[PDB]
């Protein structure tokens, strides 16, 4: 039990310092922006299927 | 150009705002347009729910002595 709990301790050192980042970026890529009446531009974002829904000047 | 309504606020509740858009808390994602650290832009037509939201969180954490 003593041999496993002195390698247990340091078995997860190595692992800790394996992952870095573990916030996920959730940048939106739109993609071409598609024209709809009165002047509506929608982009559709490729990542999450997020749309956005403006009007262009 | 959009329309709509600029909510300003601290940036931890701008956090939570994002939070609650990456999970779909609201069931979709309104929360369209983030413009600064401490300044979003959101749909009118549900801010009430994110209004309701808000005050369940603020009062979660309270511990009313009613």
């Amino acid at each position: 039990k003593k041999f496993d709990k002195k390698v247990k301790e340091l078995r997860r050192a190595v692992r800790s310092s394996v992952w870095k980042r573990e916030t996920i970026v959730h940048q939106h890529e739109y993609g071409p922006e598609e024209n709809l009446e009165d002047d509506m531009y929608r982009k559709t974002c490729t990542m999450c299927g997020h749309e956005l829904t403006y009007e262009k000047m | 150009v959009l329309k709509g309504v600029l909510i300003e606020c601290d940036p931890a509740m701008k956090q939570f705002l994002l939070y609650l858009d990456e999970s779909n808390a609201l069931g979709k994602k309104f929360i369209i347009q983030d413009i600064d650290d401490t300044h979003v832009f959101v749909i009118a037509e549900l801010v009430n729910v994110l209004q309701e939201r808000v005050g369940e969180l603020m009062d979660q954490n309270a511990f009313s002595l009613t």
